[PDB]
């Protein structure tokens, strides 16, 4: 696949992983965070610990990534390891066992615009406040907090991940032909929301 | 494959040959002599499926 | 922008005097100021950089000193040929550039050769001093008793590569049809060798 | 300019830590060993395992590391990273759980004359076997056994630290101003030998 | 060994675009970085922007809009490109070699500098008219004329900066007949 | 960002992380320490061990990781990969069976006057004497000793950002109640080195 | 009386405050006394301070009489 | 020391730990495999687990790191990376849930003759055929396949 060859070779003359690709210095990275749960494993009431594998669902627009297709054999889109192109630092603040990071770093796909999609799967143990008051017959209420650990908010910019019409569809997405089902707990609501601060950085719960 | 999807890479069950004629390994490969029985399972079927 | 202000504006020295140049920014510089020499019509040179170093083939007798907001240069023995303006900048917080001292050789004061004339015929009136020291000087007019006069202007002479001395001279909106606007008219400066202005005046006739 | 950086190039432009700080290949490198405890953690009787918080207090002369505070600035000492630096290996041989080395790779200390002093802090689960015999009224006998993983006795040879007294601390040293009993167990002697 | 000679058109009408160019010696554009300064007609000296020895360019924030920056490695030459100028953009301009250490730069050598002005006046031969009589001594005057240098001789001598009237210039000279020649001759004399 | 890849690249093209960001091996690096309660994960009344989840907000300058903001189209902060720099060794000198130091090597905010700000999270298993003899009405006094592990205070001094931990994060424990804290700086000198 | 004390940057010389007349200094070992030496405290007090078991403790009323180990009086 | 590090680097210079380390390719590498037994750390009767520390010393001789002793100064013996040079993959056939391979690196003795000699310890969770019935009486044939 030498023209593919080529065409990477192009894209990484010069770039930088480490500078987050605003083009003026004071533009904002805005990224879509999405969520889909894959198995909730387990909740630990002793421990008041959620155990979830999930994979995330991170998109953002790298300018630098971008190219004609045209003039690379008609290339419309490259699948690149995600050590290589500048991530957002997004993590669980919540997680419980010191964690943060996704289980593992899998390909990203760059589009011919520079549009830049992760999906990197992850286990995480969020910290989740028991109602302990009507157990066994008790209902939870658990949360993800996912945000850039470092990035500020005027540096990126996160948002809920739309669903496949575009809609706001700020929900947690479940495959309803693919999701493990737990035994001993019924998912009734799954909504997701954006948090504005009150440094300042926003969250995605 | 979670690196490359199916318009990057195929998955096949691996095929065997036997008297010149291949066939697919459809099942879950076990050593019948090296093969340590589980003390508490017995493995009633084992197929594959793409 | 960290704005420098720089002075003395003007430094009458002799060679061989000791003599010292200020500069101060509105805010710290952490050392990082630097200091070029510029002789008239001719490319600038640095003298000093990070308010210490020395640049390479400058001669010793510069020197720079200074910390935080306020910084020194300093020349040892001055050379004839360091009469030039010196400027100081920093360069942590943008690029910003003193207004540049002038460095003069010392003399003895000069009185102004004052004199006035009149416009002729071909014509604009015009006052002039000569070979006045120092440089600093003032002038006035006033014609039919009244002072100063439409579109006054001034232009002042380099230092003589010689005398050291300085010349100036002065005009005014009076060209030989508009001198009708007065009957007569005087001028008159002032210099460190002369207290009484020295004047010169036109009557109805030259 | 930093005389650290000068001090950094002179002693590292030209050196290999792969090899011994020895002028010829029969020498030996002579280490001064000293163990601070700082608290038994537990000793577990189950698994056989004795928890422990420790400091390994590790000096040697490295002649290429040899330079003169007077030559750069009175510079007396220089941290370095240990993985820049020849070091002797030494490892928790009675280990039961895989763990050889120390728990955190502190900066070695590189003193004028080419002293180098290394003190990483280390959590050992040694093995201990256990003398049911008089429960709970026992005492145990455990042991913690240090060798250099790769090099023979003509090659690192150990000796114990010598306190600023002049007396050899062949023992497991204590604060005995800071340190707290264990909950369940108290220590009587730690001899070393 | 290190020099720089700037150069340009001296004259550019308003609304023009500048063209200076600035010839690099003795050193490599690849490996020192070069710097373009202005100094308005009676002001301090600003800074205008940088091309960087990666062949990249940064501008003053005030002239970003304005200024293009570029260069030719193969020639040892900057170029500076300058639109919509105004009588504010007269000065010199000077083009620098810089220094750094680290991330930090400041400039090193200067060019000799283009004195660059701007009018909507057409060039003129100076009229002139005799300094009349209020040692002995006579003076000539002159006004009207753009741009400089003139020349001035006679048959101690003093002469003037030319000093722009309206936008246009004016001279005086004094030290008999007084000879005035212009690049875009005359005679005067003094009289009873 | 082809100014900011420009500034990272002429940073770091010649910088050392051995040697301490001091502009005269004379002077001592100024380290602002803060740390930052965000979850009491746990208390072991039978090994003595406190299990916390903590932030180290630690602050310094660096004096080679400054640049004039004109240079660089204005960039004022960068974020930069801490293995990077030369950072402070802080150990938690009563660590139980946890890590020693920080091994959560989180991005740095590099400003352009050369302040650094690190925030790296750390799970701290701080070992501490337990009181059991009011139990269950029982209250305990636990701590966490941080210092300079290889740095003395003539060479790296360490100063507390505040008197009290920041608990503003704190997720409110279902089993204990934190009735006060405070951190205090603690200089001790031995007999072999008044210096 | 003036006494040293350890309470200040580096050790220094303080007069004590009213109602205190006794220089003490007090040492004992820690962690580090393998080649730091024993910890080393100076102040000064109304009365010779109370000593651990594992602590030093030396008191006396004479001029300068507590410097630091490494110093001379 | 000098002696030493310039032996390091004209063995390595141009060394590749991808071939195995013989003149000829048609030959075989005769590799030396002796275990050594520290430990008996656990008996998981009900998993049929057993947990051993061991070192699983291996010797081989590498045709390339030969060297001359009076080139450099008589130094007969060094110690190297065990990741630099190639190594056999040896591979615990019936692990049950440990490690497989061999994950702790230690350096090698090499010798002048290219013999070397590595000792990498290993915590071995062999799979054992646990028998029962006679319990607590028991005699258990546990095994290791490398
Ligand atoms: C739970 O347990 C923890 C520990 O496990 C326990 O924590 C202790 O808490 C108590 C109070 O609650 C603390 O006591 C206070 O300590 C203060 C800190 O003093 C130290 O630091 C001083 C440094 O500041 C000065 O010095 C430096 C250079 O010296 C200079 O640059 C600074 O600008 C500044 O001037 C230092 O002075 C002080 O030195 C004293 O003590 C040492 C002995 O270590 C001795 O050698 C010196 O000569 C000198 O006496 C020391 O290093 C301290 O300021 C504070 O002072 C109060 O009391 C004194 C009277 O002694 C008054 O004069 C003063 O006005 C104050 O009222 C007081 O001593 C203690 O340090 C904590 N210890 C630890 C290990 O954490 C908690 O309390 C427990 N919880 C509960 C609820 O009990
Ligand atoms: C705690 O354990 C250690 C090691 O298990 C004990 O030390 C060891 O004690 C044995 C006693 O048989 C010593 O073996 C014999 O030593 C003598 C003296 O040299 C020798 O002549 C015999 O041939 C034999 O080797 C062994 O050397 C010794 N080891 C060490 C390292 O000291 C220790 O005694 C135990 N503690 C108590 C209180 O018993
Ligand atoms: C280590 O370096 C020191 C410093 O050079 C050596 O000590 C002496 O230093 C002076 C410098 O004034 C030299 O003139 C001497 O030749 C040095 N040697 C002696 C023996 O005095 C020291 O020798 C070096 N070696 C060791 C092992 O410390």
């Amino acid at each position: 696949s030498e023209a593919e060859g080529r065409l990477r070779e192009k894209l990484f003359s010069g770039y930088d992983s480490s500078v987050r690709p605003a083009r003026e210095v004071g533009d904002r990275v805005r990224v879509s965070v999405g969520l889909i749960l894959a198995q909730l494993i387990s909740l630990n009431e002793k421990d008041e610990e959620m155990s979830t594998k999930v994979y995330l669902d991170l998109e953002w627009t790298d300018y630098r990534l971008s190219w004609d297709p045209a003039e690379h054999d008609g290339i419309d889109s490259l699948r690149i390891t995600a050590e290589s192109v500048w991530l957002p630092d997004v993590v669980l603040l919540n997680n419980n066992d010191g964690n943060f990071d996704v289980a593992l770093d899998i390909s990203v796909v760059v589009s011919s615009d520079g549009s830049v999609r992760w999906q990197p799967p992850g286990i995480y143990r969020s910290s989740c406040s028991i109602q302990v008051t009507y157990f066994p017959f008790d209902w939870q209420n658990c949360t993800m907090v996912f945000s850039s650990y470092s990035y500020d908010s005027s540096e990126v910019s996160l948002q809920t991940g739309l669903g496949p019409d575009g809609q706001g569809h700020q929900e947690i997405h479940i495959h309803e032909g693919t999701f493990i089902e737990n035994g001993q707990w019924e998912i009734i609501h799954k909504p997701s929301r954006l948090i504005q601060p009150p440094g300042q950085r926003q969250e995605v719960i | 494959s979670l690196k490359y999807t199916a318009k990057e890479i195929t998955l096949s069950l691996k095929q065997d040959a036997k008297e010149n004629r291949t066939y697919p390994v459809e099942w879950i490969i076990i050593d019948p002599e090296g093969f340590t029985e589980n003390g508490e399972w017995e493995i009633v079927h084992r197929p594959a499926r793409v | 922008d960290i704005v420098i202000t720089q002075s003395p504006s003007l430094l009458s020295a002799s060679v061989g005097d000791r003599v010292t140049l200020t500069c101060k920014g509105s805010q710290n510089i952490d050392n990082y100021l630097a200091w070029y020499q510029q002789k008239l019509g001719e490319a600038p040179k640095l003298l000093i950089y990070k308010t210490n170093s020395l640049q390479t083939g400058i001669p010793s007798r510069f020197s720079g000193s200074g910390s935080g907001t306020d910084y020194t240069l300093t020349i040892s023995s001055l050379h004839s040929e360091d009469l030039a303006t010196y400027y100081c900048y920093q360069y942590i917080n943008g690029y910003t550039f003193g207004t540049g001292t002038k460095l003069e050789l010392k003399r003895a004061d000069a009185a102004p050769t004052v004199s006035i004339f009149p416009p002729s015929t071909e014509q604009s009136v015009v006052c002039l001093m000569n070979n006045f020291y120092p440089r600093d000087i003032s002038v006035k007019w006033k014609i039919d008793g009244t002072e100063r006069r439409d579109g006054v202007l001034d232009s002042v002479t380099d230092q003589d590569s010689k005398d050291s001395t300085y010349s100036m001279s002065s005009t005014l909106s009076l060209t030989k049809a508009d001198y009708e606007s007065h009957n007569l008219y005087t001028c008159e400066v002032v210099h460190k060798t002369s207290s009484s202005p020295v004047v010169k005046s036109f009557n109805r006739n030259e | 300019k930093n005389e650290e950086l000068r001090l950094y190039h002179h002693l590292f432009n030209n050196y290999d830590p792969g090899s011994r700080p020895v002028r010829e290949p029969e020498d030996t490198v002579t280490i001064s060993l000293k163990v601070t405890l700082t608290n038994l953690i537990s000793l577990n009787e189950k698994e056989e395992t004795l928890t422990t918080s420790v400091w390994i207090g590790i000096d040697w002369q490295d002649y290429r590391l040899n330079y003169s505070k007077d030559d750069f600035g009175g510079i007396e000492t220089l941290r370095v990273p240990s993985e820049l630096v020849w070091l002797p290996e030494i490892v928790l041989e009675n280990n039961i759980d895989g763990q050889f080395g120390v728990a955190y790779d502190a900066n070695v200390l590189v003193y004028e004359g080419g002293s180098v002093t290394w003190l990483p802090p280390a959590i050992y689960r040694s093995v201990c076997a256990v003398e049911v015999t008089y429960f709970p009224f026992d005492w145990q006998n455990c042991s913690l056994i240090f060798r250099s993983q790769t090099y023979n006795a003509e090659e690192v040879e150990f000796t114990f630290a010598v306190d600023n007294d002049g007396k050899t601390i062949n023992k497991i040293d204590i604060d005995t101003e800071a340190y707290t009993e264990n909950g369940e167990w108290a220590i009587d002697f730690c001899p070393g030998v | 060994e290190v020099q720089l000679q700037e150069s340009g058109p001296g004259l550019v009408q308003p609304s023009e675009t500048l063209s200076l160019t600035c010839t690099v010696s003795g050193f490599s554009l690849t490996s020192y970085s070069v710097s373009w300064l202005r100094q308005p007609s009676g002001k301090g000296p600003e800074w205008m922007g940088r091309m960087w020895d990666d062949g990249g360019t940064v501008y003053n924030s005030g002239l970003k809009s304005r200024l293009s920056i570029s260069r030719d490695t193969s020639k040892n030459q900057v170029f500076l490109k300058m639109n919509s100028l105004q009588t504010d953009d007269t000065g010199t301009y000077y083009c620098t070699r810089d220094e750094r250490i680290r991330a930090i730069n400041w400039f090193a050598y200067w060019g000799q500098g283009t004195l660059v002005t701007v009018s909507s006046a057409e060039t003129t031969a100076p009229s002139v008219y005799p300094l009349a009589p209020g040692m002995v001594t006579l003076g000539c005057l002159v006004k009207g004329y753009f741009p400089e240098p003139v020349t001035v001789t006679w048959n101690g001598v003093h002469t003037f900066p030319a000093v722009l009237q309206s936008g246009l210039y004016t001279l005086t000279s004094s030290v008999v007949t007084c000879n005035v020649a212009h690049p875009g001759q005359r005679w005067t004399r003094k009289l009873c | 960002s082809e100014h900011e890849t420009r500034l990272v690249a002429k940073l770091f093209k010649d910088y050392s992380s051995v040697v301490r960001p001091v502009e005269d091996h004379r002077q001592v690096v100024e380290v602002t320490v803060g740390l930052q309660l965000i979850q009491l994960i746990n208390v072991d009344e039978v090994n003595q061990i406190v299990t916390t989840n903590v932030r180290l907000k630690q602050q310094w300058v660096d004096y080679n990781l400054k640049w004039n903001p004109d240079d660089y189209g204005g960039v004022k902060k960068i974020h930069i990969p801490s293995e990077k720099i030369w950072r402070p060794d802080l150990v938690l000198y009563n660590n139980a069976d946890g890590d020693f130091a920080i091994v959560k090597f989180t991005k740095v905010l590099l400003q352009y006057t050369g302040h650094i700000t690190w925030t790296p999270p750390a799970i701290f298993k701080s070992y501490c004497e337990i009181i059991v003899t009011h139990f269950p009405f029982d209250e305990q006094n636990c701590s966490m000793k941080l210092g300079t592990w290889t740095y003395d205070g003539s060479v790296v001094a360490i100063n507390p950002e505040s008197d009290q931990p920041d608990l503003s994060n704190f997720m409110e424990s279902g089993e204990w109640v934190i009735k006060e804290s405070r951190g205090w700086k603690h200089s001790v000198t031995y007999s072999c080195c008044p210096d | 009386i003036v006494c040293h004390t350890t309470a200040t940057s580096p050790i220094s010389a303080v007069t004590c405050p009213p109602g205190e007349n006794l220089c003490y200094r007090k040492m004992w070992c820690d962690a580090f006394c393998s080649s730091r030496g024993k910890v080393v405290e100076l102040g000064c007090a109304a009365t010779c301070p109370s000593k651990k078991p594992y602590e030093e403790v030396t008191c006396c009323s004479t001029d300068k009489c507590n410097p630091h180990p490494k110093q001379r009086p």
